[PDB]
């Protein structure tokens, strides 16, 4: 009764805290190694 | 809300202490005929309701028999 408001309490502390991210996916590791990709240096001319 | 068994309830706090004040100097104030007619409408309207049940306190004081 009581105790199980602290339950309630302590799932939805983290679960906000979990929602409040952005979103993990393979997109993001392509995303990030599009960041190292521009700046290359043109060498082959 | 986080502790989650009430919303908006009535707590005494000092910004209900203007609302007391201002309220206790209308009240010797004498009232409209709409404000009126409105408190009489109100008293026929509560009076013929089909509400058949008492508070849920009276309810739960009826558990309890004494001899």
């Amino acid at each position: 009764p009581m105790i199980n408001n602290a339950i309630r309490s302590f799932l939805t502390a983290w679960d906000d805290i979990r929602i409040l991210s952005p979103d993990v996916s393979s997109k993001s590791l392509s995303a990030y190694l599009d960041s190292a990709v521009a700046n290359g240096p043109e060498l082959i001319i | 809300s986080s502790l989650s068994l009430n919303v908006g309830s009535r707590v005494p706090s000092l910004f209900d202490v203007p609302g007391k004040w201002v309220a206790a100097g209308r009240d010797a104030e004498k009232p409209p005929p709409s404000s009126v007619e409105d408190m009489f409408t109100s008293l026929n309207r509560c009076i013929r309701r089909p509400t058949h049940s008492f508070s849920r306190l009276l309810e739960l004081y009826l558990r309890v028999h004494v001899a």
